[PDB]
């Protein structure tokens, strides 16, 4: 999964 | 509200304790109680709110993905029928996830967003709204799926518009929003080129503004920039 | 019981799914529902029960320790008074922990232990009884503390007696029981020499019986033996 | 903390 904040 | 009898300050104190104890469900309940006192949230308090629910829904999303994978496998040819249990339990976790998203969206709508006038607060809450509609989109398979996606898109777009007008390109909230909206494009909207373009432009514009920053702000900004780079590396 | 309407087999299937998804609270609820069907549990099913509650209470114990440390610090000289919140929230987590322990003990008492006739099942449940009274002892500070400690001790001692009569010294349940009872001596009963003696004797007797085992049983036994060694290293 | 199972 890609990075999110 | 089970938290109605507890002081705002005590709810905030306890949310901090819950964070230290890695009790994110408790943290989220304390922060919901704080929000429902009806006063605006400070920066620190918005961070507590977001961290709490991010952790709770993060766990539900991971669990949902595990279950959804098992369910998919059970629906491939040559798989032995094992009854309704996998669907039922994926549905259970899904419904609980949806409930959490609905709760957060409800806090935003009643009445955090409408009282948020400063760019930093308004953008932060609109980014959250985008995020929680994105989490709903991840599990949507129905009549409303397009509307849910559009709700995420609209919230992110309003945040983007304010952030580009009101914040420097290195501002961590502007960066974090962009990061997430870029993920929305890639994962939800089937728009990988938009995702890539947004991540790249955001990174490059931030790069060019680093010279204006203190050492500490530089650290903050570069941390999120690296996340933009990480995604671009994943996608290219 | 919210699980009263669900099939035993479906509860067991779902507990397995919950384990895969790292949803240990759900896993524990499914397994409680299964137990309450009133039928005895197989080995696999006892393992599911134990894993579920071990994970739930493990998390509560870690959280309790974080909170208890903060509370202790707040009660040292030169610490600034921050009101009742730390005590209140430690008490909240404590009460929830106690509730979980009471639930597990209730399952054991109604009626898992009394229907367990085979050494492997009876020892396993009595070890659990010891464990959950030990967890209650960890947080006990009252009139009942000595009785709670004694309840843990008595359950462990009955398990020990059966295990030494009925199981080989390498049996994983016999080893795991010994490991835990040894911890009880060290941490709860203020009997570190007893703890050490038990760990050492258990290890050495197991060592001498390894020659009787298959490769797979050897693996099982040596894994727990290493835990006995790890504790001895910690304590000597 | 010591090991238990
Ligand atoms: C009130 C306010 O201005 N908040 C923005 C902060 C939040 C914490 N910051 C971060 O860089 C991290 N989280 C985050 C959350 C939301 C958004 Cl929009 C941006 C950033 C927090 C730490 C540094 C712990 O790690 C991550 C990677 C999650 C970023 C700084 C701005
Ligand atoms: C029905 C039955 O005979 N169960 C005993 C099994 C449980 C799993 N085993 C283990 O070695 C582990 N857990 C454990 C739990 C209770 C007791 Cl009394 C002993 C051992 C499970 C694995 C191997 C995953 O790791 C630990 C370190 C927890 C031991 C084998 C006997
Ligand atoms: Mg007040
Ligand atoms: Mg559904
Ligand atoms: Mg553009
Ligand atoms: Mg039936
Ligand atoms: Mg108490
Ligand atoms: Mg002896």
């Amino acid at each position: 999964f890609p990075a999110t904040v | 509200g089970a938290m109605g009898s507890m002081e705002r300050a005590s709810l905030i104190q306890k949310a901090k304790l819950a964070e230290q104890a890695e009790r994110y469900e408790d943290m989220a309940a304390f922060m919901k109680g704080a929000v429902e006192k009806g006063e605006e949230l400070s920066c620190e308090e918005r961070n507590l709110l977001s961290v709490a629910y991010k952790n709770v829904v993060g766990g539900q999303r991971a669990a949902w993905r595990v279950l959804s994978s098992i369910e998919q496998k059970s629906n491939e040819e040559g798989s032995e029928e094992k009854g309704p249990e996998v669907r039922e339990y994926r549905e259970k976790v899904e419904t609980e996830l949806q409930g959490v998203c609905d709760t957060v969206l409800g806090l935003l709508d009643s009445h955090l967003i409408k009282e948020a006038g400063d760019a930093e607060s308004r953008v932060f809450y609109l980014k959250m709204k985008g995020d929680y509609y994105r989490y709903l989109a991840e599990v949507a398979t129905g009549d409303d799926k397009k509307r849910i996606i559009d709700s995420a898109r609209s919230a992110y777009q309003e945040a983007m518009d304010i952030s580009k007008k009101e914040m420097p390109p290195t501002n961590p909230i502007r960066l974090g929003l962009a990061l997430n909206f870029s993920v929305f494009h890639y994962e939800i909207a089937n728009s990988p080129e938009e995702a890539i373009s947004l991540a790249k432009t955001t990174f490059d514009e931030a790069m060019a503004d680093l010279h204006t920053l203190s050492e500490d702000s530089y650290k903050d900004s570069t941390l999120i920039m690296q996340l933009l780079r990480d995604n671009l590396t994943l996608w290219t």
